């Protein structure tokens, strides 16, 4: 029950997913001990189907919805 | 400006994190979240120059370790941490070290051992000449003793990691 994501400034994390958080819950944690501020990033979902692409999603999902999926974020 | 790739390697709950953490945003980890997979980066100031230091922590309770070989491989300081209020940490580190030189294939490789939770005085089950009596078998490599919590010898593990690696 994880989520591989990778983060700015080469950095990566695999978080815990708890039933019933919300994206911007499960990675709050990781986001600051990095001193990084949702607000100021975008959020993706790798596309490995389509060579290269991702797809924005919105810091309100639930996530467990992505459990498996591996996602990114960046920098506004 | 130069990067320097460094591991945090050690047995789970003696503190890998907390200073990890301590060291890169100033934060101490008061809860005990086991660690899955995480690496940092932070621009520093090492000895009047700027460097980037990638920090890969380790997680100390895993099913599958086929990946520190791999951990081992690509990194170029290691930080071997036990906690001193638990003997069975610091018992197992001789095979991390062992494991790390095999996988270099070398017996110079930058390391520093670290004896962490040095606050926790009344707590102590690993004396400290114990610890500098392992380091110095260990080819007489870096020791000290430090505290996540106190802000003890935190920044000085990484630094020290950096300058080992200068040379
Ligand atoms: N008092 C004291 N507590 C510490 C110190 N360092 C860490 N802790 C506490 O010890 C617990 C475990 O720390 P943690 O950093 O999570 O350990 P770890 O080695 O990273 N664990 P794991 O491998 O599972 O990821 C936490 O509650 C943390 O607050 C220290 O120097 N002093
Ligand atoms: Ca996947
Ligand atoms: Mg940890």
């Amino acid at each position: 029950n994880t989520i591989r994501v990778f983060l700015p400034n080469k950095q990566r994390t695999v978080v815990n997913v708890r039933n019933g958080m919300s994206l911007h819950d499960c990675l709050m944690k990781a986001l600051k001990v990095r001193g990084l501020q949702p607000e100021c990033c975008a959020v993706f979902r790798l596309l490995h189907e389509h060579k290269g692409k991702k797809a924005r999603l919105d810091w309100n999902t639930d996530a467990a919805s992505l459990i498996g999926e591996e996602l990114q974020v960046d920098f506004l | 400006m130069r990067e320097y790739k460094l591991v945090v390697l050690g047995s789970g709950g003696v503190g890998k994190s907390a200073l990890t953490v301590q060291f890169v945003q100033g934060i101490f980890v008061d809860e005990y979240d086991p660690t899955i997979e995480d690496s940092y980066r932070k621009q520093v100031e090492v000895d009047c120059q700027q460097c980037m230091l990638e920090i890969l922590d380790t997680a100390g309770t895993e099913q599958f370790t086929a990946m520190r070989d791999l951990y081992m491989k690509n990194g170029q300081g290691f930080a071997l941490v036990y906690s001193i209020t638990a003997q069975s940490t610091f018992n197992d580190l001789q095979d991390l070290r062992e494991q790390i030189l095999r996988v270099k294939d070398t017996e110079d490789v930058p390391m520093i051992l670290v004896g962490n939770k040095c606050d926790l005085e009344d707590e102590r089950v690993v004396g400290k000449e114990q610890g500098q009596n392992l380091a110095r078998q260990w080819c007489n490599c870096a020791f000290l003793e430090s505290s996540a919590k106190s802000k003890i010898n935190v920044n000085e593990i990484f630094y020290d990691l950096v300058r080992q690696i200068n040379r």
